């Protein structure tokens, strides 16, 4: 499912 | 603004302001986590107010399935 603020991201 | 797709009221219960939202998954930084439901021409929807525990939220974005949210899951598809 497409999901928004799912990630640690840098 | 609203028009980024986070700052929303995303269902009848949604609980989400910019002005007491603070972060609750680990993933969050400055914005709640939001899921899609593939409902119609489709929706976002905060995954706090979907009650999603991290784990659920976490699977479900590294699966392949589609989601469809709590008002929407139970209507009948055609
Ligand atoms: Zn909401
Ligand atoms: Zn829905």
């Amino acid at each position: 499912a497409r999901t928004k603020q799912t990630a640690a991201k840098a | 603004s609203p028009e980024f797709g986070y700052w929303i009221t995303c269902c009848p219960t949604c609980d989400v302001d910019i002005n007491t939202w603070v972060p609750f998954y680990s993933t969050e930084l400055n914005k709640p986590a939001m899921i899609y439901c593939s409902h119609g021409d489709g929706h976002w929807v905060h995954a706090q107010c979907m009650d999603l525990e991290e784990r659920t939220l976490i699977h479900l974005s590294e699966g392949s399935n589609k989601y469809y949210c709590n008002e929407h899951v139970q209507i009948a598809r055609a």
